[PDB]
């Protein structure tokens, strides 16, 4: 993340970490039930064996909540393409569950049509990851998050040098020095409604990191629902 | 601005319009309060809220 705050105590408790044989986090993702969470597709071609870690805000020191998880099974989109990152998505099932609990809690997966309607015509939404605080930066040792503006379809289209698809949308700013950057990939976009915060996004790709003139693109969870609902029945 | 535009049709969380009126229902782990309106968590640790 560039720009933004340190998410603070027990404000992104259902962020998680994707960690490497090596225990460093390459991508997030979104805790959503005891079993289950979301995550971009492409993200699983950046490490041969991997393991979640959920409940955690400084990766220097012990908190207390912390706690790693197993993948038992990865249900990946079988329409990805990493030709254009159309269909990025991915749900993980963990091998045991998820005690919530400080900092660990999932987010709300919305109705489709409310949430297009209601959620992604908000002004904003909240990204949240580990990644870079710069384009050529390391990654960050704190949680951070930042507010998000949707950005007008056709205007990110324009933008963009690659294809937007329909399972795509936009979020950040034109020129302000603030986005989301690498290793935010797979992590939670969330839309906050009268204090609940609802699942809307994936992060995806950019063209860099809080560049002039380019947006983040998000996997947009809402066209996903369906797809989401069956993945977690088995 | 009527029904579900008009301030969310008065619900906590999801919206639908059905026969002309509004009609509200929440996410999973929240049930629906008596007064057809707000939603409540049906135990710890529900979706969406940040913890403390
Ligand atoms: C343009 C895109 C790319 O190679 N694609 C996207 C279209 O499909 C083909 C692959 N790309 C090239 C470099 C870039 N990698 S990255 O900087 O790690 C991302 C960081 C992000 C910024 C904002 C969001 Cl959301 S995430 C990235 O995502
Ligand atoms: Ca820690
Ligand atoms: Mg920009």
């Amino acid at each position: 993340i560039v720009g933004g705050q340190e998410c603070k105590d027990g404000e992104c408790p259902w962020q998680a970490l994707l960690i490497n044989e090596e225990n460093e986090g390459f991508c997030g993702g979104t805790i959503l039930s005891e079993f289950y969470i979301l995550t971009a597709a492409h993200c699983l071609y950046q490490a041969k064996r991997f393991k979640v870690r959920v409940g955690d805000r400084n990766t220097e020191q012990e908190e207390g909540g912390e706690a790693v998880h197993e993948v038992e099974v990865v249900i990946k989109h079988n329409r990805f393409t990493k030709e254009t990152y159309d269909f990025d998505i991915a749900v993980l099932r963990l091998k045991t569950p998820i005690t919530f609990r400080m900092n660990v809690a999932p987010a709300c997966l919305p109705e489709r049509d409310w949430a297009e309607s209601t959620l992604m015509t908000q002004k904003t939404g909240i990204v949240s990851g580990f990644g870079r605080t710069h384009e050529k930066g390391r990654q960050s040792t704190r949680l951070k998050m930042l507010e998000v503006p949707y950005v007008d379809r056709n205007s990110c289209k324009l933008s963009s040098s690659f294809i937007i698809t329909q399972n795509m949308f936009c979020a950040g700013y034109d020129t302000k020095q603030e986005d989301a950057c690498q290793g935010d990939s797979g992590g939670p976009h969330v839309t906050r409604f009268k204090d609940t915060y609802f699942v809307t996004g994936i992060v995806s790709w950019g063209e860099g990191c809080a560049r002039k003139g380019k947006y983040g693109i998000y996997t947009k969870v809402t066209a996903f629902l369906k797809w989401i609902d069956r993945s977690m029945k088995t | 601005r009527k029904l579900c535009s008009l301030d969310n049709g008065d619900c906590d969380q999801f919206c639908h319009e059905e026969q002309n009126s509004v009609v509200c229902s929440c996410a999973r782990g929240y049930t629906l309060a008596d007064n057809g309106k707000a939603c409540i968590p049906t135990g710890p640790y529900p979706c969406g809220k940040q913890t403390l």
